[PDB]
């Protein structure tokens, strides 16, 4: 209950109930088998940078985004289980960097170079 | 702006501990 | 994080990306049908 559904452009998705310890890289982990996020953001706290036990995904197929929705969906990690939601929100100017240095490193693997740079 | 570094945040990338024993 | 399976047995054809070490996991919600 968490969903934006006034578009069905939904590929972000929610990821609640997290656990404090849980990074994107684990996060990544557990997605990662249903397919290619292509941008992950863990919602954390500015000042001191924890986790607030919330994350957005966004795979680059919003139908493997479903699947993720379903069979991810009540994965038990650590003591909590993790909810997944079909939620959409613009991200953030501010923490911009943020952002585009977590799909840099997903990104790698996106882009086929057999040169990467000229 | 910031020229120390971008955003004082930034991604950690690693997998949890709980994870390991979790799946 | 490696491709293990070669084959798109998966009914939506997505292949593990490369940040899975290789550790299946469903819950098996009936949700999706």
């Amino acid at each position: 209950g968490a969903m934006g559904n006034e578009y069905k452009d939904n590929a972000y998705i929610y990821i609640g109930n997290l656990n404090r310890e849980l990074t994107e890289g684990d996060i990544l982990t557990v997605f990662s088998e249903y397919g290619v996020p292509v941008d992950v953001i863990l919602s954390r706290d500015e000042n001191t940078g924890e986790s607030q036990g919330f994350a957005y995904l966004k795979y680059e197929d919003q139908r493997s985004t479903i699947l993720a929705v379903d069979n991810l969906n009540g994965f038990k990690i650590g003591g909590r289980a993790l909810k997944i939601d079909h939620t959409f929100y613009r991200p953030k100017r501010s923490l911009q960097k943020y952002y585009e240095a977590v799909k840099e490193e997903l990104d790698r693997d996106i882009v086929s170079k057999n040169n990467a740079e000229k | 702006g910031s020229k120390s570094q971008y955003i004082d945040i930034m991604p950690d990338f690693s997998p949890s501990g709980l994870l390991e024993l979790e799946s | 994080g490696s491709y293990d399976k070669p084959a798109p047995e998966n009914r939506f054809a997505i292949m593990p990306g490369s940040r899975w070490d290789g550790v299946h996991r469903s819950n098996g919600f009936e949700e999706k049908w």
